[PDB]
């Protein structure tokens, strides 16, 4: 199983600057993508960033892409958020997920933390 | 037992160095990435172990039936003394490439960073089981030297371990390129057979004639629901 | 190893008939009635050229273009032989007529890299 851990975050000022940080735990056959979902107050998912393990590619959404940068440490134990630039519409839960296979027979599985707040407002 | 045609000798060499390339060429992009990247993160280490399983079993099967001219009279024993050896030099180079590969990405997930990844228990159990059922049948043949007997065992192992690489499993050109070593290898003993005028080496490789047609089913099933049934 | 006998050379006048013989005998882990035959010739300085094969079915036979229709290769497998009649003579047809034999392969023996070779009988065509 794995265990995902969110750290960082809460109240910011519009251009205002936050990093966040998810201690991975536990282990998989293959590690597929680490990345950030975010959700708004009765909205939907956002993916925000993701790491493909596969190639090293780095992906954002277009409403962050130059403000928010996805990063980990070199043995892929903990994945970070550099959330700069603030606007009041980043304001969400933020949540880091990782996809990954138990094992060979069961496909790629979806994990998820309980998530982090960041408020941005003036 | 000799070839008849001259044409349908060539034929099968044809498809057999075909289904040879196809099937091997398919190792590299992997194992250059991995060496470029100094790492093996986003490898499968469950299917890295089920395949030395399953490469090491046919390699017993294809180099033993190939060269020893005592396993080759047991052969003759079984099938017919007019029979011709159902393992063809490509099966041989196929099997020694693919264990050299399997055994190079080993290295590799051993050298390199490995990140969260490790064996599941599902898979390291199922490799125990396998090699000491084919360890059991190692000391009931080597009393008697039932070779025969033993790499038959090791060739069915290879089904065993073939039925779980695409069992699970259920982009177009790797699909293309494994689709096509298995109507080139399944074609080779067509070949043989019609020759011959005997259906006997579908038997006494019935690895290769598995191998061949799951392989061939699966991956029709596959672009049947890559393109037909969903997308 | 097999030993390949050839029988059957001799002096011949341009236009008659010789009719070769190969015996082919020796411990085998496949039966020898299941080898591909063959014939070959060669003249002084030059490199060995084929001349006729014979599948073990006995249904596919091969000959050099210069031979076709003229020489003639059938086999018994009760005897383990080979024979080459040779009708239509000319002189350039005097050479060293081998034997040749091979387990597996008959683009090998057509190609004169097969495993077995007999020692060469002379035939001499005169005018």
């Amino acid at each position: 199983q794995v265990q995902l851990v969110e750290s960082g975050g809460g109240s910011a000022q519009p251009g205002g600057s936050l990093r966040l940080s998810c201690a991975v735990s536990g282990s998989v056959s293959e590690l597929n993508t680490m990345g950030w979902f975010r959700q708004a107050p009765g909205k939907q998912r956002e993916l925000v960033a993701r790491i493909t393990a596969t190639s090293d590619a780095t992906n954002y959404a277009d409403s962050v892409k130059g403000r928010f940068t996805i990063s980990r440490d070199n043995g892929w134990n903990t994945v970070y958020l550099q959330s700069n630039s603030l606007k009041p519409e980043d304001s969400a839960v933020y949540y880091c997920n990782v996809e990954g296979a138990p094992s060979w027979f069961s496909g790629i599985r979806s994990y998820w933390g309980q998530g982090t707040q960041v408020t941005v407002s003036s | 037992a000799s070839w008849n045609s001259i044409p349908l000798e060539i034929s099968y060499e044809i498809v057999g160095w075909i289904a040879f390339a196809s099937w091997s060429i398919s190792f590299y992009p992997q194992l250059i990435l991995n060496f470029r990247r100094r790492s093996v993160v986003g490898l499968n280490f469950d299917f890295v172990m089920l395949n030395l399983t399953k490469h090491s079993s046919y390699m017993i099967y294809n180099v033993c039936l190939y060269f020893s001219p005592v396993i080759q009279k047991q052969y003759f024993d079984t099938y017919g003394d007019k029979e011709m050896i159902p393992v063809a030099a490509n099966d041989v180079a196929f099997s020694i490439h693919a264990v050299v590969m399997t055994a190079v990405t080993l290295f590799q997930i051993f050298i390199y960073e490995r990140g969260p990844q490790k064996v599941s228990r599902l898979a390291i159990g199922i490799v125990v089981v396998v090699w000491g059922f084919a360890a059991i049948c190692f000391f009931i043949a080597l009393p008697t030297h039932s070779w025969l007997w033993l790499i038959s065992i090791f060739n069915s192992i290879q089904v065993f371990m073939t039925c779980v690489k695409y069992i699970p499993q259920a982009s177009i050109g790797n699909i293309l390129l494994d689709f096509t070593g298995g109507l080139a290898n399944y074609l080779q003993m067509v070949i043989q057979s019609i020759d011959q005028n005997s259906w006997k080496n579908f038997y006494g490789n019935m690895g290769k004639t598995l191998l061949s047609l799951i392989s061939i089913f699966f991956d029709i099933l596959f672009m049947f629901q890559h393109y037909v049934l969903y997308p | 190893q097999v030993q390949l006998v050839e029988s059957g050379g001799g002096l011949v006048q341009a236009g008659g008939s010789l009719r070769l013989s190969c015996a082919a005998s020796g411990r085998t882990i496949t039966p020898i009635s299941t080898y591909v035959m063959g014939w070959f010739r060669q003249d002084p300085g030059k490199e060995r050229e084929f001349v006729a094969s014979i599948s073990w079915n006995g249904a596919n036979t091969y000959y050099a273009d210069s031979v076709k229709g003229r020489f003639t290769i059938s086999r018994d497998n009760a005897k383990n032989t080979v024979y080459l009649q040779m009708n239509s003579l000319k002189p350039e047809d005097t050479a060293v007529y081998y034997c040749a034999a091979d387990p597996e392969s008959h683009v090998r023996l057509r190609l004169g890299v097969g495993a077995y070779w007999g020692r060469g009988t002379q035939v001499t065509v005169s005018s």
